[PDB]
């Protein structure tokens, strides 16, 4: 991919490789569940 | 290049489609929400 580039490896310290990696980890868990919260809401409004 | 590091490059990239793809989803369950409101 256009990411996957040697440029990017370079261009970043290693300081910055590693924090990118360990956020995106947490980002992702919030982004599938709110779907899910939203979907919850909707059952909960037909209450 | 080829390194272990480019492979993650590649995964930090799908994340961000997926984060479209939520938005997209998300707009569907709010017009079913519209037509209980």
């Amino acid at each position: 991919e256009q990411d996957g580039i040697g440029e990017e490896v370079l261009k970043m310290s290693t300081e910055e490789i590693v924090q990118r990696t360990r956020l995106l980890d947490s980002e992702i868990k919030i982004m599938k569940s709110e779907v899910l919260r939203v979907t919850h809401e909707l059952q909960a409004m037909k209450d | 290049m080829a390194d272990p590091r480019d492979k993650a490059l590649q995964d930090y990239r799908k994340k961000l489609l997926e984060h479209k793809e939520i938005d997209g989803r998300l707009k569907e369950l709010r017009e079913q929400l519209k037509e209980l409101t």
